[PDB]
């Protein structure tokens, strides 16, 4: 009916209007969101790759979106705009094409027929670069690194980037380095400078203080194991209401414990992990200090990431009470290193281990998790868009340009196809030189300017080049050092195809309950 | 209270029933079209449906006409399969074609009876084309491979339309008859491979086995139990209550300890290595199960069980104070493998079989779980394939020749019901026309001329709507076996018939 | 389908060239402009062109738009 | 000027063109119920209708696509005589199904196609219905009284039909094979009963000039003239109207009487017995005409005089531009006579054989024109009977017979063509909804029934109106002549087929 239509078309209205609000991309574009909210709370917003998950939209299509934004950066980490940029590049043709006599099926496989010619001619404009090439790595790293948050201390991600690839590279043009693989752990302290590449499994704990191992010969943390005690584990008919008696079981509770974890540093542990369970209270507030008294690193309640990681790397599994002993499932350990640089930070670094050929694990480091995350997220997608090369090897135009070049060409398959869904792929055809002027969207007066011309540019310039719309100037957009590996603009359109493609066959009026 | 006349009645009998009929038969037939069910109620989140039930539960039915045939075409795919869309989608062509018949007023009688005569026509001009494709074991087989590979389409999958494509023949190849699962366990996890199915030996579980008790169990022997713990066993002396006061807070915790230790014991009197008891337990007393020797699996699962219990010859049976009482099943080895960064243990002893599991994998449940219901939709048809094998050319190709074929039986056959007959003969072309345009094909020609061509004898070739074409049914394999083609207007015409029959719906 | 049968000569045309058989005017099942026997003055089609691509140029003639207020009464 | 697009135009077609179809076949059948003439602007003074026919010509539509039907409806009343509410009702039964068909996304051009063929194969299956009665004199006898007053049944006065239609028979009857309306001389003259209705076999004039004139003559030659005598025709016998002088115009009347008495003369001197002058006769002429032995009729009727002219073997004067030399009209005998309350002038011996006049009596001139007007639809139906003797079986007979031949046809064409021809003979199957339920009773039992009689095929059991139940049609008078039903199957879906290649409509009203 025309219940269909109008959410449907809705579909395209709500999620274009949000993917036209989209492009401002590529560096300073526009003016500055402080965002009071729909419910009013202000809120700064910058360099609207992020902004992309960040921001907080409803309706069916127009929250799809946001779903759609981390299609993009969730297997790629480069480029995250790609997809969401031409998520409203394909609900251009969707109005039209419904409105042409073409049927939202004949509109369906048109975005596959517009997706498959698409990423086919994009291996054309990709230029294939070594997978495990240090520069291929380090330049991906770079140019991405110098889009990304730290232009400077990419000279320092970048290598390690690379050194972290390198290290768990698995050389290929298929999938390698997993995220999963690159531990990127995160230490208050130090510097950007003194972020360290760690070849070496590094957890990441809250350790007691200090006077604690940052030496050698330790048995691996990841212990579950709680210390049986009077008023622990043990019967206790010592009755507590009078103060004395409430007294006489706290002392035997103390005094026994100090035993349990010199039994557990006579495993040769240093390191405890201990479950963020409690099997009582598990490891009582006295265990932990005992713990520390026998210089054994002790977090209770650790996090879920040093647990999966030591199982991934160390090989590590919980331990049985300390009375009981160990089945000594606890990984090879050697080298328990708390990193103390001025006291900051607790860091539990284990050099040598047992080790799944794998997980480097890098630990970023600055002033403050503020001056981390300027490596973290940036040495991530170093990383990511150094993976994307080692997923896919090649660089190609950067920030949507080559999409531009892929509308002349996929207009030529426009008419190859003879088919009707070649109309709808002309219709999008045209529709991939949408962005390179868009992107110059927000920010000022006079505008038109930039419009035709970045149509043009690679128009004019054949099926060739244009100009790069992330470092400007007459040139190919394809070599630039705005370089992108081709998996993210064939991930993008890949992404994009298929939730839009979800709306043609979106129809009538239902909504669970 | 109130009540709702006559007019009102047939009109809000043809409102809701009309409305869900709408919303699946996108899907429905062929494929050139599919239903997306928005979800704005439950959460902010979209759902691809091609499901007629998870439309017709997922929308809440106030209608007499929506409750109905949401209870009934429910049933219609619970029993015949694929029926969530049959009876709904059939009886809202019907409901429309109750409409003008009651708008033009017959006397409903004819309304009634005249459909009824033709929902039977209908099948009788079907059941004409129904023939058996069972003639060899192997032909069956294909006659299996064509009958759920028509089940299987439409229902949104990857490579489980073809996992299950041949899995729902064999399951119901080697049980022979009755298309159902006792024979294939469905354990499904998310895997890495995004697509790929493939066959489970005994089967596999999830956990992490740290401390004393070892991560590999090897030679199990299995001690089949429905007695475990959680937290403590309480039994005879397991009951006890220590705290009138504020005094045994402290005490209280202590002695929860030992009852974690007490069940431990009876175990060990039966000295069987394996023991799976389905409930959890904590880490401290898998401390003291590990030093036990009676091997501990926490929280077995009832699926793998019976799958062992076929092959090995093991028992989960009741009153159990001994391992006599239950049948051991033989399994070589339990193992605590990495699979992802999740623990996985598994269990063996057995090949194939009478029984087998099978493990889906991928990234959602979306994916896993509509694999088993385009399964069981075909094991519907599958349990009336052994019973019929008779496979009818369909995609309106069987059901528009009833369009044709019942046209005839409405012009001589029934006095004022002949319009009836026709009007019943209208919807059996119906979907034909709204997967044509989905496709792209004339609704027409199709439902016009070839339902008098394929009623020539040209049943053969039929309408596959993912083109806009007409191709063989035998050689496309959309048909299945004709009992599929059958309750289904049954039911549906009958849903629509319900409500038709109603002149007054009483509202309390 | 005005998009179908488009597509229809649309293949044709990425396989005959300047072609005597196009769509149906006389609203036959093939579709041959020949055999149609739809014959049109090849003067007549390129003055066509010339006139029909006229008009749509011509409202462009020159920058006033401008009315007194009537641009119509 | 307004473009009217698609359904904008095609609504408008259907809402007035089938409502234009509908008071019209409220009027369907004899029972086709009556409907009040409830006039558009002028004439509130209000007959009451059995036949559509007056509603479209009382009722005026503003609906365009409504302005054709009833030029169509008068295409049949005219042309076909019977088959005019009909024309219009298969139309709007046609529209009715493009109702849908325009909206269920088939265009009219495909509506047309399949309704091309479609209208000969009811056509055939007709032309299958189609056999030859009235191949026997007494057939053609019965065949015309079959479908004679066939056409009288929903025409409002099918009772005086009795009298009306043997006198409506006899006269085909004496045309014997050759069809002259002309040779009928049709004069609706008021005086004695409506039974008193009447069929000279002669020429007649409902003019009389009086008794003096010579009222009966034997071997009389008739003058047939526009000749004038106070009127001052051509060739001065003495001053016409003229002023020459200062006494010429004194000079007219004495000379213009010499002038008319000449003009006796040159009239009398063709020796005629009798001066019949669809022009003025001046009462001395006149009087000396009735001096000379000749009959003298003032402004005798311009049809009398001109079917004196066809029957009787006339020539007209040329307006007296032949004053002795126009070829004389000559019936052997003259006969003033009172049919009705009136002497009228009966004229026999005439040069036609066929030559009749049928004198229609109103006792009252409401039904008297009613009877003129069921006269020639008649007799309309009686040529096409007479040069084709056959008939078809109505009453929803063959419109089912042709109803399950088209749609079993419909079901092996059905390409784009069924589209329309299922839509086709639909209609046919339609039609006797309407006469069913114009008699009250249900189609639903009948027509489905009808359908499976004719589903089984029939020529014989139809719906009979006159039973208000599905009857024989053996030829038992219900049974229709092939020369309205053929015309009709023509007529009928044109305006239909006409509007649907015409959707675009540019309005300046």
């Amino acid at each position: 009916r025309d219940k269909p239509a109008q959410i449907r078309f809705s579909n395209i209205s709500a999620a274009k209007a949000v993917a036209d609000a989209i492009r401002t991309s590529l560096g300073p574009k526009g003016m500055d969101k402080m965002i009071q909210d729909g419910k009013g709370d202000v809120t700064i917003t910058n360099d609207g790759a992020t902004i992309l998950k960040q921001m907080q939209v409803l309706h069916p299509a127009a929250r799809m979106l946001v779903e759609l934004s981390k299609a993009q950066d969730i297997e790629a980490g480069d480029g995250t705009t790609s997809v969401v940029i031409i998520a409203g590049s394909l609900l251009d043709s969707c109005t039209k094409l419904l409105q042409k006599g073409i049927h939202p099926t004949i509109i369906s496989e048109s975005f596959q027929k517009a997706l498959e010619k698409g990423i086919e001619i994009l291996t054309d404009m990709s230029r294939p670069v070594e997978l495990s090439d240090r520069e291929t790595l380090l330049n991906s790293a770079t140019t991405s690194l110098n889009s990304k948050v730290v232009s400077q201390y990419s000279s320092l991600l970048s290598p390690m980037s690379v050194n972290a690839v390198m290290k768990v590279i698995d050389p290929a043009t298929a999938t390698s380095v997993d995220l999963r693989d690159i531990k990127i752990v995160k230490k208050l302290g130090g510097t950007i400078d003194d972020c360290e590449l760690v070849e070496g499994l590094v957890l990441t704990q809250k350790v007691s203080n200090s006077g604690i191992t940052r030496v050698e010969k330790a048995k691996i943390g990841l212990i579950q194991f709680c210390l049986s005690a009077p008023k622990t584990d043990m019967d206790n008919q010592i009755v507590v209401s009078d103060y004395a008696q409430m007294d006489r079981v706290l002392r035997e509770e103390r005094a026994y414990i100090l035993n349990l974890v010199k039994q557990i540093k006579k495993t040769g542990c240093n390191v405890l992990l201990i479950q963020k369970s409690i099997l009582r209270d598990a490891l009582s507030d006295l265990a932990l200090h005992f713990l520390n008294k026998m210089k054994i690193m002790v977090i209770k309640d650790i996090e879920r990431e040093d647990i999966e990681f030591i199982c991934k790397t160390i090989g590590t599994k919980p331990v049985a009470h300390i009375d009981q002993f160990t089945a000594d499932m606890l990984g090879s350990a050697e080298l328990a290193e708390e990193v103390n640089l001025n006291g900051s930070g607790k860091l539990l670094k284990i050099t040598g281990c047992a080790s799944p050929g794998k997980t480097v694990t890098i630990v970023v480091r600055g002033s403050n998790k503020l001056v981390i995350e300027e490596a973290e997220r940036s040495i991530h997608d170093a990383l990511c868009v150094i993976r994307c090369l080692v997923k896919k090897r090649a660089l190609i135009a950067g920030g949507g340009a080559p999409e531009i070049e892929l509308a002349l060409r996929l207009t030529e398959y426009s008419r190859t196809l003879s088919g009707m869904e070649s109309y709808c792929v002309r219709a999008f055809a045209d529709a991939m030189e949408v962005i390179p002027s868009t992107l110059a969207e927000n920010a000022g007066l006079n505008p038109i300017s930039t419009v035709t011309e970045l149509r043009n540019r690679h128009a004019q310039g054949e099926k060739t080049a244009g100009i790069n719309v992330r470092k400007g100037g007459i040139s190919n957009i394809l070599e630039e050092l705005v370089v992108q590996p081709l998996l993210v603009s064939v991930s993008a359109l890949t992404l994009a195809t298929e939730t839009v493609r979800s709306i043609l066959k979106i129809d009538d009026v239902v909504n669970t309950r | 209270a109130d009540e709702e006349r006559a007019e009102t009645a047939r009109l809000t009998s043809f409102i809701g029933a009309i409305a869900i009929g709408d919303l699946v038969k996108s899907t429905l037939g062929p494929k050139g079209m599919d239903k997306i069910l928005l979800s704005s109620g439950r959460d902010a989140s979209l759902m691809v449906t091609n499901d007629g039930a998870t439309i017709l539960k997922n929308i809440g039915v106030d209608n007499p006409a929506a409750k109905v045939l949401v209870d009934m075409s429910r049933v219609q795919d619970d029993e015949v399969g694929d029926g969530t869309t049959s009876v709904t989608v059939l009886a809202a062509e019907l409901l429309r074609e109750a409409e003008s018949l009651i708008a033009k007023k017959i006397h409903p009688q004819t309304i009634i009876a005249g459909w009824r005569e033709a929902t039977k026509a209908a099948r009788e001009a079907l059941l004409s084309s129904a023939v058996d494709h069972g003639s060899d074991e192997v032909k069956f087989r294909q006659d299996l491979m064509n009958i759920a590979g028509t089940t299987l389409s439409s229902k949104l999958l990857t490579h489980h339309k073809d996992h299950f494509t041949k899995l729902a023949v064999e399951a119901v190849l080697r049980l022979k008859g009755s298309g159902n699962l006792e024979a294939i366990h469905i354990i499904k996890k998310l895997g890495g491979s995004l697509a790929d199915s493939y066959l489970d030996e005994g089967f596999l579980l999830d956990k992490k086995i740290g401390v004393n008790q070892p991560k590999r169990i090897e030679n199990a022997k299995i001690l089949i139990a429905n007695t475990g713990m959680d937290t403590d066993k309480i039994k005879i002396f397991g009951s006890r209550v220590r705290v009138d006061s504020t005094a045994k807070v402290a005490e209280i915790e202590h002695a929860e300890k030992e009852k974690m230790k007490e069940k431990v014991e009876r175990i060990l009197k039966h000295g069987i290595n394996c023991f799976i008891n389905r409930q959890l337990i904590y880490n401290y007393p898998e401390q003291l199960f590990g030093a036990a020797g009676v091997m501990a699996i926490e929280h077995a699962d009832f699926a793998g069980v019976e799958r062992l219990a076929l092959v090995t010859g093991g028992e989960i049976a009741s009153t159990f104070d001994h391992p006599e009482l239950v049948k051991l099943g033989s399994c070589k080895l339990i193992e605590e493998v990495m699979i992802g960064e999740d623990k996985l243990i598994h269990f063996s002893g057995v090949a194939l079989g009478e029984a087998c599991t099978i493990v889906l994998r991928g990234a959602t449940q979306q994916i896993l779980d509509e694999a088993e219901r385009s399964l069981h939709d075909a094991l519907c048809v599958l349990a009336q394939t052994v019973k019929d094998s008779r496979t009818v050319y369909g995609g309106g190709c069987s059901e528009m020749l009833m369009a044709h074929a019942v046209t005839q039986l409405a012009n001589r056959t029934p006095g004022k019901e002949a319009v009836a007959m026709e009007s019943y003969a209208k919807a059996l072309r119906m979907l034909p026309t709204i997967i044509a345009d989905n496709a792209g094909y004339d609704s027409a020609d199709l439902v016009a001329q070839l339902r008098a061509a394929h009623s020539e004898g040209n049943t053969t070739a039929g309408l596959d709507m993912r083109e806009g074409t007409i191709g063989d049914m035998a050689i496309l394999g959309i048909t299945e076996s004709f009992q599929v083609k059958r309750q289904v207007l049954l039911s549906a015409a009958e849903a629509a018939e319900v409500i038709l029959r109603v002149d007054n719906i009483i509202k309390a | 389908n005005p998009i179908q049968t488009m597509t229809e000569v649309r293949a044709r045309q990425v396989k005959e060239m300047n072609p005597a058989l196009g769509i149906d005017c006389l609203h036959k099942g093939t579709n041959d402009m020949k055999q149609q026997h739809v014959i049109e003055t090849l003067i007549g089609k390129k003055q066509q062109i010339s006139l029909a691509t006229q008009m749509v140029r011509m409202i462009l003639k020159i920058d006033d738009i401008r009315k007194p207020g009537e641009s119509e009464e």
